[PDB]
């Protein structure tokens, strides 16, 4: 019943995120509890033996065992191979019925989705990086799932629009800036939806005496930008092409492909689990030459 | 043009100068009761001057 | 003023059997709606 | 029991009385008809063995891993 | 208390009076032609918005009273500027503010009527005006900058809203310096009804709450009074000047109000970077700070239409 | 210097502590213990304020910001220039509003009056307390009060209500506003009405407490009669203070989330859950 | 039953009942107005074994 | 124990005691509506042994 | 000790004690269902075994943080 | 006031009432406690 | 006012009511305890 | 003690009563908030298994 505190701006400018101690630590203890523990790493020799791998190239044969062990334990199950795979024949992208292995052709393409996240969006998750679990929390179906519904729908900030500025850089009323009244009601809706994606209010990314400074907004509004820019190449190029893949009880009422948002990763936490560092055990994942300065370890 | 000076700027000290008249007819107002006041020194007014004292007519029932 | 008691008496006797005359519909009523749908 | 008429006005305890019961009426209908099961308005031509039942224990280890829907 | 009379025939010479005081008819609660007019465009006004509302749940009486603070009656799409919009987008809106408007004015007329009746001064009237002149901003400032858009949307909590769009659309109305004026004189509406109503419970007991017959025929209640505030704060009022410091400071609430609002978006666009340019802005230290490829980087776009399309990304 | 029935009034009796100590006038002011007091809580508070103004960048009246100090001090004294400045001014501002109010209770005691502008006056007070000691002190920190400085505590207010997305959603809040737009409708109509009984147009003569009545009745359709107009008008002005004191002490200590979502309750009524 | 018009004055009773009546109507119609079944206005002319059913239990 | 019925006026008392009892009734029905365990005009056909029940402690 | 009622009003005694006893047993009653452990509605039926029982500590690995970092 | 004749037969009707009411609540009870119960 | 003879024949009442609630309580943590001991 | 001729004890009888509630109800929420003594939840952890604070 008493509530945490958290001063995120100078003295007395009342930029400060404020908790229920009760419900955090649940949330907390909720996360902690079920966190899947890694198994250890390996190094052998050798050239590889696979039929039919196309993103795990560059990675040992122990190193390849042991990530496919993490992605069952991280989407299926941690002994649930048959959730992607003929067990009789792993090389298999179909079943012995000749019909298509979906789920093992969407975990290819998601294996390349996180390389492209841990690789070319380090600015936004930095040396913390995302696995599997990061989303899919042990489960087939990540949170904030979202598909398309209406024209004005703020979740296509994530996806094709471009473009929330609302605010003029000038005292002066000009051309350049004819923003609606309108319009910053949509801000401030999107806006109000990515503070609930993190479990934040406003004053975690801006001083509120002017939204429009970069300034006087603490520097994870920086990292928020990034995110923006990272959940438009997940969704454009990874999530939503999968559309012919799924079965028709995965797609939206439009028949469009599930798609990402903040609270995907974020589930209601500043960082991701809470800032768990897992990827760093996962060479399989990084899409870099090395992880916060620990090497590749190159087949 | 005028880059310092605009058309919020105008209109505000528009209004201070509005207002501190106000305050004045309003002050005026106040001492149509009670004054002169009466000191060791003699009467005084104060500032500023207040207006007079005011007389009511009340309806003739005659 | 108040109630005389041969008046209440008429009354209670109307008041008695229009409650109970209420109860008899409103048991009919559920007879209806559990052969339509059960709750247990 | 006649005389609670004496200790009551018998005009005015029927007003109370029917007023109480017309809140209660629609109180339990509007229930009813926000719930599943008996959205009567649409679902009322529903056999009682095809209405809808609300969810139950799992019954087991709530723990069996799953398996795709087939393509 | 609880020794309360009751007068059998009317007073004014519990019920009350059948009569004239000249051209006043006494009795029932006036409307005139003015008055009656007012209801009728005004229970247009109410009809137009509630069935609007009551549509937009598609008619669910229930979802009516459930979502009720939620529902609105929009104004138009901002690209029709002032032209006549769809009657599903803004045509009701504009239509029910139409009828809202010229019953608000028969009111103030019906109101101007019964005062010079009733051979009172003018001053409520002129109070209501200032009332009317800040509801008419929200006209006026839309039609300045060009768009029915930017109207205020019938609706309790959607207004609100609006309230804190208007706000942020605008780079911080705490920096306008008519709505800091403003909330001086609505704060000093609420210190001067405090300090006056208690002033005049407190001497009650005298006889002061008689107020008229204090201001013609000065008592020992308005001489307490007097020196109570004289001896606080050390000058004072009268018991007519009172009631003029209490009729100003309510009427600039809205009159200065009305003038920020008229000003907003036609002189100033970003009212934080006009408290810069004259000196209002507090200085704190620096937060972050961005190099050079980040100022690129991060700047946005100016917000734009709607995606009027739902893309396959077959690939 | 005195109005002209003044002197009469001038009486020993009715203070509450210093006796005949300090019971005089100096010029139109009533001094007493409290006078005293309030003086010296005026004069120290005002000189820190300046010093603190020194201290700070600028000299600009609309810019001087005396902040509270950091989080991370708690409960505790900071360093003085931390925020410890602002702590210490707290204290003299708390010393003279209460030394105001007991003072006013002094000179409505030696007038006869009823305590009533006392206990007024005491709402603002509640509200003031509410910001500066009770919600900082339920939140675990002096931190948590508001700057001294004309616009800093603006931003401060900003942010404060960011805090909870949309602070407009307040119920507290709402009540408090409506209190606040009531009470400035309701002193327009009181102020309105004695005025044009008392100044009616040229060659009229002057009009009646029955007039106003009249009138006012024609507006809301009762009559609220001369005692229940001051009623409501303190009612209103206090309320609002009162209203505003629970909107803000609510939010933090008892709330956490956003304002919107506390409606939830609403949605989820059984008659239409 | 007559008696009972001297226990409640009709000039009451009748202006409550038409009341209660009329509330009770309209609320009675638009409940059925806005839902899928029985929105007559849009769909009235589909007839009886095509108009639209609330959906079967999910266990199906 | 009669003699209470010198003290308190049965007019006063029937009416409290029906009001309590009544708020009792009705707060202890929507206390149970809102649970999962009896949510029974939902759920109200499950068996026992079907109806859900909270979360024991894994103590390990 | 019954000279306690001449001082203390006996009529007015048992309705501050009733109002006392009642709000007491209100409180513990929500205190309890409010809690895990005794949350009797949802887990009554749980043995005294299975029952939730409060950590002996809660735990975390190093680098997550419950809140997040500030000054 | 009231006499206690007629005190006594108030109390006659109020304890049977409490009586029948404890009775059919006790039934209540039993029924739910058959269908579903919470220990 | 209150007599010594209303005083000392309402002591008894409130004396044995008081007990005789304590002593039902009693019984109601006799059965909590049982079913699911707090300590 | 002659105490009581100075004070009312129907005076001082209640003031005690309800200083003791509020002490006893602010001392009993106190413990309950605490981690070592929130006895609802963990009142059957033995006293080496309760929490105690960092050294
Ligand atoms: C003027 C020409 C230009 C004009 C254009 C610009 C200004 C327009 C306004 C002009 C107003 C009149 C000014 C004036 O000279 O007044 C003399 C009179 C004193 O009473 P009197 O009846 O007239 O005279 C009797 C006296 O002469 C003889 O008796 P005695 O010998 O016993 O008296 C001792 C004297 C000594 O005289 C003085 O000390 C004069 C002090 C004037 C201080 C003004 C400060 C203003 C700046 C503050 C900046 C801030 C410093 C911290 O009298 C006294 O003891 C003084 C009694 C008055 C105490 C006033 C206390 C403060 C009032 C509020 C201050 C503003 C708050 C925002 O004092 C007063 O009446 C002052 C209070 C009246 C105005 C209150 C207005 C409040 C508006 C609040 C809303 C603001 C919304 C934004
Ligand atoms: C002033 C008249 C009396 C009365 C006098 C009788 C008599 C006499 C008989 C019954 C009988 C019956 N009554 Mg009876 N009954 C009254 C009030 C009620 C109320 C009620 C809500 O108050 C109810 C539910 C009943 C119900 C019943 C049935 C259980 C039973 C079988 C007949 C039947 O189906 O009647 C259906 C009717 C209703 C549910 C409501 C209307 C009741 C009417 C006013 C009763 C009189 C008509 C009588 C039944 C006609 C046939 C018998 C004649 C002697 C020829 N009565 C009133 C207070 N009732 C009969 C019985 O026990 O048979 C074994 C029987 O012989
Ligand atoms: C995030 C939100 C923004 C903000 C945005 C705005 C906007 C936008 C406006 C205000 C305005 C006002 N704000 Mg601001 N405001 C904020 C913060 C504050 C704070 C604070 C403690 O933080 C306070 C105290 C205030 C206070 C105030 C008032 C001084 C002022 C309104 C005066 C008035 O009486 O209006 C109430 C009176 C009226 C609206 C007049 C109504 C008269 C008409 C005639 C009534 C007709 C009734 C009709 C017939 C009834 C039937 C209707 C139908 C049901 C539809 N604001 C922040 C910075 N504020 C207004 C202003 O003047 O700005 C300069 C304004 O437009
Ligand atoms: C000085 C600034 C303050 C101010 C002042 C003020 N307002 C005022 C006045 C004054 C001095 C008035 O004299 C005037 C008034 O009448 O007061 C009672 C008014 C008024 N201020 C109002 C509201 C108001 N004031 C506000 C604010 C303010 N008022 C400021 C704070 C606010 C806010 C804060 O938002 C509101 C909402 C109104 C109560 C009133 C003006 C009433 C008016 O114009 O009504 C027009 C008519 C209608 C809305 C239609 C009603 C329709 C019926 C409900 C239908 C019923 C059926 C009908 C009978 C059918 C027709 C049949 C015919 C045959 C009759
Ligand atoms: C409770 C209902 C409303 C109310 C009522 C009210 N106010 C009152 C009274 C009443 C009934 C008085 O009797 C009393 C009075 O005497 O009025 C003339 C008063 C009063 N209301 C005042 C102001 C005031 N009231 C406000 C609000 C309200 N007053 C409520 C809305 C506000 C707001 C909202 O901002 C202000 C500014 C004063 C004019 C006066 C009290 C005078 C007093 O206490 O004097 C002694 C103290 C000083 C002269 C100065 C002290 C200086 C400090 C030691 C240092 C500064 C510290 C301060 C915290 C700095 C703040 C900086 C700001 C930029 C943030
Ligand atoms: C699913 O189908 C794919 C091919 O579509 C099979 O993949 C094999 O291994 C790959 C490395 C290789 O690239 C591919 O060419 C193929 O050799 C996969 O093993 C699964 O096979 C089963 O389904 C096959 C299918 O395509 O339907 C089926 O193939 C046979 O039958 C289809 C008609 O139903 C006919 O078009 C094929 O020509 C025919 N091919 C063969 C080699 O028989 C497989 O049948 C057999 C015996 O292989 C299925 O395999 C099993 C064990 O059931
Ligand atoms: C569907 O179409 C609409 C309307 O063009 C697109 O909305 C545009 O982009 C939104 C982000 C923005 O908010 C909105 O103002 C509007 O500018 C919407 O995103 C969908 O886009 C796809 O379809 C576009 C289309 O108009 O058909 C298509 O646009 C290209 O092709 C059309 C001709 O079919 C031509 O008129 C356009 O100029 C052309 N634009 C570009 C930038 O090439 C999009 O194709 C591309 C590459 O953008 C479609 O996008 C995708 C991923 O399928
Ligand atoms: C979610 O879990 C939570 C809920 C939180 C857990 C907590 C639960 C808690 C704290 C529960 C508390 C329970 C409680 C505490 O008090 C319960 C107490 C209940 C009681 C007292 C019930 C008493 C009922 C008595 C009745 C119905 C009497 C009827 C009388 C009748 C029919 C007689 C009519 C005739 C008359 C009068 C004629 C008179 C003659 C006359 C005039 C003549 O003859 O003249
Ligand atoms: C969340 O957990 C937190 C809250 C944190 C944990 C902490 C909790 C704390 C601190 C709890 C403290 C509890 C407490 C402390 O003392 C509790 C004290 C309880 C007490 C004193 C109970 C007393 C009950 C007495 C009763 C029922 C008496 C009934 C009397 C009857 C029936 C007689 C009626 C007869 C009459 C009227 C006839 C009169 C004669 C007549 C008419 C004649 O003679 O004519
Ligand atoms: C069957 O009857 C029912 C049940 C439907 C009746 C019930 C109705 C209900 C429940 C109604 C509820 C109404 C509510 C809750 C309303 C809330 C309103 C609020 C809070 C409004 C707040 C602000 C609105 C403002 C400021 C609007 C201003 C609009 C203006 C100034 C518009 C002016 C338009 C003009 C002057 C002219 C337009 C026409 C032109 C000249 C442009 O020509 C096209
Ligand atoms: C729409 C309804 C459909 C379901 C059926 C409802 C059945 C209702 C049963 C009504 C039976 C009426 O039967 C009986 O009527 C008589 C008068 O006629 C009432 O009699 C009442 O008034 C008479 C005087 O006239 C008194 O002497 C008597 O003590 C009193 O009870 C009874 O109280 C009622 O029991
Ligand atoms: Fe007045």
């Amino acid at each position: 019943a008493a509530t945490d505190t958290v001063q995120v701006g100078y003295r007395g400018t009342a930029m400060e995120q404020n908790y229920d101690h009760g419900d955090l630590k649940t949330k907390f203890a909720q996360v902690k509890l079920p966190q899947s523990p890694p198994p250890a790493g390996e190094s052998p020799p050798g050239p590889l033996p696979w039929k039919n791998v196309q993103v795990l190239n560059d990675i040992s044969i122990a190193e390849f065992n042991r990530t496919m062990i993490a992605m069952s334990t991280w989407v299926a199950g941690t002994g649930n191979c048959a959730y992607c795979h003929n067990v009789a024949a792993f090389q298999d992208d179909t079943l012995p019925n000749g019909k298509p292995l979906y789920t093992k052709i969407v975990a290819r393409r998601m294996l390349q989705m996180t390389r492209n996240i841990n690789g070319n969006y380090s600015q936004h998750v930095k040396n913390t990086g995302v696995t599997c679990y990061t989303c899919h929390m042990g489960k087939p179906l990540p949170n904030g799932l979202w598909f398309y519904s209406s024209q004005t729908d703020y979740l296509r900030h994530y996806l094709d629009r471009d473009g929330a500025r609302v605010i003029t850089q000038g005292v002066a009323p000009s051309n350049a800036n004819r923003s609606s009244t309108k319009q910053a009601e949509w801000t401030y809706a999107l806006m109000i939806s990515q503070s609930r994606s993190l479990g934040v209010n406003c004053t975690y990314c801006h001083n509120t005496r002017q939204f429009a400074s970069w300034r006087e907004a603490p520097p994870a509004r920086v990292t928020a930008y990034h995110g923006i820019l990272m959940l438009r190449d997940v969704n454009q190029n990874y999530l939503a092409p999968l559309q012919p893949v799924y079965p028709a009880v995965r797609l939206g009422a439009m028949g469009d492909a599930p798609k990402a948002q903040c609270v995907t990763c974020h589930n209601g936490a500043y960082k991701p689990l809470y800032g768990a560092q897992m990827a760093k055990d996962f060479p399989a994942m990084w899409g870099r030459a090395d992880w916060n300065g620990v090497p590749f370890p190159g087949i | 043009m005028m880059e310092y000076i605009d058309g919020a700027q105008i209109a505000l000290y528009a209004f201070w100068l509005f207002f501190f008249g106000l305050i004045i007819y309003l002050r005026r107002e106040d001492k149509r009761e009670g004054y002169p006041l009466e000191s060791p020194q003699g009467p005084r007014d104060g500032w500023p001057k207040g207006a007079p004292k005011k007389t009511y007519v009340h309806r003739d029932h005659g | 003023g108040g109630m005389t008691e041969e008046e209440a008496r008429r009354f209670h006797g109307y008041m008695v059997t229009g409650t109970l005359g209420y109860v008899v519909v409103a048991s009919v009523a559920h007879f209806l709606a559990w052969s339509w749908r059960p709750w247990f | 029991m006649h005389r609670i008429w004496l200790m009551y006005d018998p005009r005015r305890v029927m007003v109370a009385l029917v007023g109480f019961l017309a809140v209660l009426a629609l109180v339990i209908h509007f229930v009813l008809l926000s719930s599943q099961r008996y959205s009567w308005i649409e679902n009322g031509t529903l056999g009682a063995d095809q209405a809808p039942v609300g969810a139950s224990a799992p019954a087991a280890a709530a723990e069996m891993s799953p398996l795709p829907p087939g393509r | 208390t609880r020794v309360q009379v009751r007068t059998v025939p009317e007073p004014g010479i519990f019920s009350y009076l059948a009569g004239k005081f000249g051209d006043a008819q006494i009795g029932p609660i006036y409307l005139g032609w003015a008055g009656v007019l007012s209801l009728i465009f005004g229970f247009i006004a109410i009809e137009i918005i509630g069935l609007n509302m009551w549509a937009s749940v598609g008619w669910d009486p229930v979802e009516f009273i459930r979502q009720l603070p939620w529902l609105a009656l929009e104004p138009p799409p901002p690209q029709y500027g002032l032209r006549v919009p769809p009657l599903n987008q803004g045509g009701w809106y504009l239509m029910a503010g139409f009828f809202l408007t010229v019953s608000i004015i028969l009111w103030w007329i019906r109101i101007y009527r019964r005062a010079r009746a009733l051979q009172m001064g003018s001053h409520l009237p002129w109070a209501f005006a200032s009332a009317i002149f800040l509801y008419s901003t929200f006209f006026f400032q839309p039609l300045l900058v060009g768009s029915w858009s930017e109207m205020v949307p019938f609706g309790i909590f959607p207004h609100l809203d609006w309230t804190s769009a208007f706000s942020i659309r605008y780079g911080n109305l705490y920096y306008n310096p008519f709505h800091a004026l403003s909330i001086a004189f609505l704060y000093g509406s609420a210190v001067l009804f405090a300090m006056h109503g208690a002033t005049i419970l407190a001497v009650a007991r005298m006889g002061g709450e008689r107020e008229i017959e204090q201001i013609t025929d000065r008592g020992t209640a308005a001489e307490r009074s007097m020196l109570f505030w004289r001896w606080c704060m050390g000058f004072n009022a009268t018991m007519e000047s009172i009631h003029r410091w209490a009729w100003w400071f309510a009427v600039l609430t809205t009159f200065t109000g009305g003038i920020g609002i008229l000003l907003t978006g036609t002189v100033v666009d970003n009212w934080y970077l006009w408290g810069v340019k004259h000196g209002l802005v507090a200085p704190y230290p620096a937060q972050n700070q961005l190099t050079p490829e980040q100022q690129d980087l991060l700047r946005g776009r100016y917000q734009g239409t709607a995606p009027d399309s739902f893309p396959s990304y077959v690939v | 210097a005195m109005l002209s029935f003044e002197k009469k009034y001038r009486v020993r009796g009715g203070t509450l502590i210093g006796g005949d100590l300090f019971d005089f006038w100096f010029g139109p002011f009533y001094v007493g213990f409290f006078g005293v007091t309030t003086i010296f809580f005026v004069t120290l508070g005002t000189l820190l304020c300046v010093w603190g103004a020194a201290m700070g960048p600028t000299w600009n009246l609309w810019q001087i910001n005396i902040a509270p100090p950091d989080l991370k001090y708690g409960l505790g004294l900071a360093p003085l220039r931390e925020g410890g400045l602002w702590q210490i001014i707290t204290l003299c501002a708390l010393g003279a509003f209460g030394s105001w109010a007991l003072r006013q209770a002094e000179i409505a005691r030696k007038l006869g009056m009823g305590m009533h502008i006392p206990w007024a006056y005491g709402g603002a007070i509640l509200a003031y307390t509410t910001l500066v000691v009770i919600r900082p002190f339920l939140l675990g920190a002096w931190g948590h009060g508001f700057p001294y400085g004309i616009f800093s505590h603006l931003d401060w207010v900003s942010n404060v209500g960011y805090q909870y997305l949309h602070f407009h959603y307040n119920p507290a809040h709402m009540i408090a506003v409506t209190f606040f737009f009531t009470n400035c409708l309701a002193l327009a109509m009181h102020g309105s009405l004695i005025l044009s009984v008392t100044n009616p147009p040229k060659g009229t003569p002057t009009g009646t407490s029955e007039q106003e009545n009249v009138f006012f009745r024609d507006l809301l359709g009762y009559s609220i009669g001369a005692i229940g107009i001051h009623r409501l008008g303190l009612f209103l002005a206090v309320g609002a203070a009162v209203w505003s004191a629970i909107c803000i002490v609510i939010s933090g200590p008892f709330w956490t989330q956003g304002w919107p979502e506390w409606w939830n309750w609403w949605l989820n009524l059984p008659i239409w859950k």
